[PDB]
């Protein structure tokens, strides 16, 4: 949601992920900010429990 | 601004990928332009050698 325009392509760097809650995602954002700087996006979406997370980065940094 | 900032990086990633695709296309065309610009010296040298052999 966030058809498909940039979710099945290869020209845009998208990173999906499932999490338990936003409290567990805060430690992942603190670890990603402490180990990768301010080169990511911190978002949280409520699910049915689960948590919808989405990260944004470069197309050549998918391995890291 | 959760779903609004994703489109600006999504279009910038497609433009940045298209610029690298255009640079790779020009880099791929540079070899054929180098060979097409390189065969003319072999043709002009072969014509000068054929003229130098036909004169003798």
């Amino acid at each position: 949601e966030f058809n498909i325009a940039a979710a099945i392509g290869a020209s845009v760097n998208y990173v999906t992920g499932v999490i338990a809650r936003d409290k567990v995602a805060t430690l992942e954002q603190i670890l990603w900010r402490v180990l990768r700087g301010n080169l990511f996006f911190k978002t949280v979406e409520i699910e049915q429990k689960n948590a919808f997370i989405v990260f944004s980065h470069g197309d050549l940094i998918i391995k890291r | 601004s959760q779903k609004n900032g994703i489109a600006t990086l999504l279009q910038a990633e497609k433009e940045a990928h298209e610029i690298v695709s255009k640079a790779r296309k020009y880099r791929q065309d540079k070899l054929k332009q180098a060979k097409t610009d390189a065969a003319k010296e072999i043709d002009s040298y072969k014509i000068q050698k054929d003229k130098e052999l036909k004169e003798f």
